[PDB]
């Protein structure tokens, strides 16, 4: 038994997203989000909207002042000034210097990124990258690589920042923010592999993999409620195969509890495993 | 700050906690496990698993990527996986090959698949990469150490992939293991700086920065950080920490590799953080 | 105005950026901006550039 | 209580179909199904078709329910794990995507785009009911 390890009667390790646990000679859970360079409340209050980038900047500045950090207000103010839509590059060099080559554009962003990388937090890094994400052939290619405000050589690093803040966000439990943030990734998504669904044709009764039949040139799935063609979400019944447009069966199963198609097939407890 | 009711008749060994923060985990010397309700701060027992024939050490959980899975490893040589099915906790599938007492168990990043890793005193590196339809494709690497493996730690997913993990045993040595394109878990490097029996190894979670970090605690006092700043060089440059008065067995990282908390034989937990000058500084 | 007229950023954090702006604007032959910015900012930035370059700008 | 031969009358079927069309045009959504239910109860030729049939893509094996067919685009949990309607899984005719019914409902209430990654096809805001 000498070769065996020796008994351990203590321990203390990280868990969750802001807590610890120490089994040192019961166990105590103490919230320690005060020492992490990341703050959950900012994660709740933030907002990203590709429709209007300026609005996200001012609202984020307001939230930053609300949570009490006099650094993010400066950073977001510089951001909202920097991403003004009147500073857009032109697709011809021979007119004017791009804003990237200005010593207040790319270089300021690089300095701030280095500073927060030293601080070792992913929140502001991912947010800033998400916001800023927006012979003759050689000259055009070099100008194209030179217009943008984010260095093309660190796209993998920026994606890594984003997909790490995403795991943080999922850990916290506010996921819709994660689904918003994980769009700006330059990396294409992985597609799904396995089985897939097929809606038999409503006219020729053939299994067609799509919203439109390849033989009858019509709609293969018809709503079990409105009796029309559907293009949205289905969430149909797997036992009997009947289904419709999402609002319609949601309304049906609000109070009614039998298959509208008539096969009976009360799948409200069958499909829902 | 809330204190969970132990309700056990043995000394606990480790207390892991699920991904979202909902339920606590437990170990003891009576070969029993118990998962409680940390939600709202009211400790409610959800099970009292009559486990193996001997004391258990580690219960590290898995990602909900593949669902509610638990892991366990005991002095009575056995590896057991639990899943909370239909409102109850019950046995799901097991691993049998264990010549000696098992020392550690850790899970894998939620991009390699659903892979377990374990190490026993027999010195055999037996990954338990769970196959489909409930079976486990138990790969093995025997004679991984002169005396036996103690603990393993995996590496963050960095761009198939190039999987890795790190381990160290009672030979006062630390090893690292990569995979060939075919699937051979042979060797990548052999880092050795301590003379005492190294116990635990951990990888700092990768923010995106091209600098790794391996904080490991040996038997006597060796708490050397194992930074590997250069990707091509594959050279680890120690930066030793303070020397503990007693033996140190555990190590754990924060979620952004900022704070390091170590567990030692003095029944105390001290929280550390690297300073501006690169030195590691303790905290309150 | 944001940088000067302002859990805080370090004080002398933007000095290199301002100096590089002054050099960038002066280099391409536009001194109406470098001189004006120099005059307005005063001691906040004047103690960062050498005297010879300043005299060149002004003259 | 007509007999099978009587229920096979062309006039009867045409009249029933005309009534069905009229009942459809009246927008009485929850009532047309009632006539359908009575038709299926009284007669077993009025049974509805299977319609949706999940069999496509690559099939595959060693990984099956009873690789995978769903994935939760908004929780990345395989569908079928143990408000009952809120636990189902929706699919997109156009967006070629899907996810948890409650998760999709909440995200589409808040967000207004294909949560399917790097996608643009509105999986629900396409019929505009
Ligand atoms: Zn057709
Ligand atoms: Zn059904
Ligand atoms: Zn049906
Ligand atoms: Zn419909
Ligand atoms: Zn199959
Ligand atoms: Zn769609
Ligand atoms: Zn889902
Ligand atoms: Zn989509």
């Amino acid at each position: 038994d000498a070769n065996i390890p020796f008994p351990r009667t203590s321990g203390a390790r990280f868990c969750g997203a802001g807590y610890l646990v120490y089994f040192t000679r019961k166990v105590i859970i103490q919230d320690i989000a005060c020492l992490l360079p990341v703050h959950k409340s900012l994660g709740e209050l933030y907002i990203l909207n590709v429709n209007d980038i300026q609005e996200t900047c001012q609202k984020n500045a307001a939230s930053a002042l609300l949570v009490g950090r006099k650094d993010l207000v400066q950073v977001w103010s510089l951001a909202t000034v920097a991403t003004d839509l009147c500073l857009g590059p032109k697709s011809d060099p021979d007119l004017e210097t791009p804003w990237a080559r200005h010593p207040f554009g790319r270089q300021l962003l690089e300095s701030l990124l280095a500073h927060y990388c030293r601080l070792r937090d992913v929140q502001t890094l991912a947010m800033l990258c998400s916001v800023f994400e927006a012979p003759r052939e050689r000259e055009r290619d070099q100008h194209d690589k030179n217009k943008r405000l984010l260095d093309p050589a660190n796209t993998q690093q920026f994606d890594d920042f984003k997909k790490c803040y995403g795991e943080i966000l999922y850990r916290w439990g506010l996921r819709e923010k994660r689904a918003e943030v994980l769009k700006f990734v330059s990396c294409p998504p992985d597609p799904h592999k396995g089985i897939e669904f097929g809606v038999y044709c409503s006219h020729c009764r053939s299994e067609v993999r799509g919203t439109q039949c390849a033989i009858c040139k019509g709609f293969t799935f018809q709503c079990a409620i409105c009796h029309v063609a559907v293009r949205g979400s289905s969430n149909f019944c797997l036992t009997c195969g009947h289904g419709g447009h999402t609002s319609h069966m949601m309304e049906w199963f609000r109070t009614q509890e039998v298959c509208p198609t008539g096969c009976g097939c009360h799948c409200l407890l069958e499909s829902t495993f | 700050i809330n204190t969970v009711d132990t309700s056990h008749e043995d000394m606990i060994h480790d207390a892991q906690m699920d991904y979202y923060g909902t339920r606590l985990a437990t170990c003891s010397s009576d070969r029993s496990v118990k998962i409680f309700d940390v939600r709202n701060g009211g400790q409610i027992l959800i099970a009292d698993l009559r486990g193996h024939e001997g004391p258990v050490w580690q219960v590290a959980w898995a990602h909900p990527m593949y669902g509610n899975i638990l892991a366990s490893c005991s002095y009575d040589r056995k590896v057991i996986i639990w899943r909370e099915e239909n409102g109850t906790w019950e046995k799901s599938h097991e691993h049998a090959g264990h010549d000696s007492s098992v020392n550690s168990v850790c899970w894998a990043p939620h991009d390699y698949g659903l892979i377990l890793a374990c190490g026993s005193s027999d010195g055999a590196i037996s990954l338990l990469t769970y196959t489909g339809e409930g079976q486990w494709e138990v790969k093995k690497i025997n004679n991984a150490h002169t005396i036996g493996c103690n603990a393993v730690s995996w590496a963050p997913a960095v761009v198939n992939y190039i999987k890795r993990f790190a381990s160290g045993g009672c030979d006062n040595l630390i090893k690292l293991w990569k995979e060939e394109e075919d699937g051979q878990w042979k060797e990548e490097q052999k880092l050795e700086a301590h003379s005492d029996w190294v116990r635990d190894v951990a990888w700092a979670p990768s923010i995106g920065l091209p600098t790794s970090t391996i904080a490991s605690c040996s038997q006597d006092g060796r708490v050397f950080i194992w930074t590997c700043d250069d990707a091509s060089s594959n050279t680890w440059s120690p930066k030793l920490l303070h020397k503990f008065n007693d033996v140190v067995w555990h190590v754990s990282w924060s979620i952004t590799a900022n704070i390091l908390a170590v567990s030692g034989g003095d029944n105390k937990v001290t929280l550390w953080k690297e300073s501006v000058d690169g030195q590691w500084v303790c905290i309150s | 105005r944001i940088i000067y007229c302002s859990s805080r950023l370090p004080p002398d954090f933007f000095g290199v950026l301002v100096r590089d702006m002054l050099h960038f604007y002066a280099e391409q032959g536009d001194v109406q901006m470098a001189v004006s910015v120099l005059i307005v900012l005063g001691e906040r930035v004047r103690k960062d550039i050498d005297e010879q370059t300043q005299e060149h700008w002004y003259t | 209580g007509s007999p099978l031969d009587v229920l096979k009358d062309e006039r009867v079927q045409y009249w029933i179909e005309n009534y069905r069309n009229l009942l459809d045009a009246w927008r009485f959504w929850h009532k047309r199904a009632e006539f359908d239910i009575h038709r299926s109860k009284l007669d077993p030729s009025s049974k509805p078709l299977a319609q949706v049939f999940v069999s496509c893509n690559f099939c595959g094996k060693s990984i099956s329910y009873s690789k995978p067919l769903p994935r939760c685009a908004l929780c990345l949990i395989n569908m079928g794990t143990p408000a009952q309607f809120n636990n189902w899984f929706t699919w997109c005719h156009n967006c070629r995507h899907g996810g948890h019914a409650g998760h999709m409902l909440s995200w589409f209430r808040d967000h207004a785009e294909c949560p399917v990654s790097a996608c643009t096809c509105k999986c629900m805001q396409l019929d505009t009911t």
